[PDB]
Order: structure tokens, then sequence, then C-alpha cells
């Protein structure tokens, strides 16, 4: 029994129900193709598109084998303008703490609860952000840990869905201003998500 | 350098966003 792999679930659950709220919030696909929901006991927002939900869930799919061996330092949803530059970085940090503790208290209950909390600062985060210039799409990025192995071969899980290395101008943002959400630590996981904005 | 999907994100018109919202719920 793998508890790594439990985390790795735990993550792609709710990296997915946090990248379709944050398309959400940040109004990058209409409106009309969310439904709101309830995630972790609080209100989400799920898009009913079908191969928008496809694309997001063979992301995640791809990332799911890195988490589970902890090799996965960072997944950033960033924003681009109508120009492929980056505009918002959601920055999700990610570390699995060096042994793993599993209470049988109630381990999912509760980190359910910590994860909920990072959902409430995403819901609220467009009461301090700039409006997003039209025209943006969004896309995610992947930073490994240093001691990771040919990490372009572990994350091609998805027959015809290539991951390839990003460039400078995917990624570049001269001195942005940055949002904390929220942070949790937990015997299973600790976890920072904050936001990076174009000055 | 991270890496990321060489696949985009579909575009969504909006004639298909009221068909999501109008079928799909």
């Amino acid at each position: 029994l793998n508890f790594g792999q439990v985390v790795a679930d735990v993550l792609c659950e709710f990296l997915e129900v946090a990248v379709h709220l944050i398309l959400y919030v940040r109004e990058v696909y209409p409106v009309g193709i969310f439904q709101k929901r309830k995630k972790y006991n609080v209100p989400v927002q799920m898009s009913c598109h079908p191969e928008l939900n496809q694309y997001i869930q063979d992301t995640l799919h791809c990332v799911k084998p890195l988490l589970e061996k902890n090799d996965v330092e960072k997944v950033v949803v960033v924003i681009l303008d109508k120009e492929h530059r980056p505009v918002e970085k959601f920055v999700f940090e990610i570390t699995q703490p060096p042994l793993l503790s599993i209470s049988s208290d109630s381990l999912l209950s509760h980190v359910e609860q910590l994860l909920a909390a990072f959902i409430l600062k995403i819901s609220v985060c467009d009461a301090v952000l700039d409006h997003n210039p039209p025209g943006c799409t969004f896309t995610v990025l992947v930073h490994t840990r240093e001691a990771a192995t040919r990490n372009m071969e572990k994350i091609q899980v998805i027959k015809d869905f290539p991951w390839i290395l990003a460039d400078e101008q995917d990624v570049h943002m001269h001195d942005p201003r940055l949002i904390p959400l929220k942070t949790m630590t937990s015997d299973i996981l600790k976890m920072q998500l904050y936001v990076e904005e174009r000055a | 350098l991270p890496l990321r999907p060489k696949r985009s994100p579909p575009v969504i018109s909006e004639e298909a966003a009221e068909d999501v919202k109008q079928y799909l719920t």
C-alpha cells in the first residue's frame, strides 16, 4: 500500500477542482460552460465542456506519476494574454515531507479541510487582482526537482498528449506582484499557493 | 525551465458555451 500514491491522488483531484475554479474566477472561458458544485464541502465551479475537461485530466494524468515520486516542486497554471505573454501565474508549490505520517484520526477529512481553505482563497482572489485582458488563454507548467530522471519520458503517459520543454517566453515575468493565497502543512503534504502578477 | 504540454487547451466559441449552458447544465 503506497501512501505516496494516495498523496498523488488527493493532489490530482484537488488540482483539477483548482484549475477549473481558476479558469472561472479569471474568466478564461465563458461563464456558461461552468456549473456551480460543492467539493471539499465548499462551493466550486466545474466546467461542463467535454474537451476542456478532457484536456485538464490528460494534463493531470501525466503529472500524477511524478507526484507519486515526489519529483514535482511546483505546478503552475499560467495565464497568457492575446500575445502569448504571461499575465498571471498560479503557483502550487508542493513537497511531501521526508517521511509521510498517516494518522487514523481521519487522514482524509483533515487534508480535505486544509485543501478547502485553498479553494476559498481562490474564489476571493478576483477581489485584489486586475481584470485580465480579453483573449487570454492558459497552460500548465511543471517544475521537477533536481534529482529527477528523464522526466520527458516518465511524464508522457497519454498517447497523443506530448509534453515539451517550455521556452523563456512561456514563463518570463520580470518583477511581478506577489499575492499569497494559503499555505498548509500536514503530515502528508506541505503546499503553498501564491499568485504572481505582471507589473 | 519547466515542462508544459505540447497541446494547447481548446478554444471555446460562445455558441459552444451556450450549448454547454443549454444542454450539459
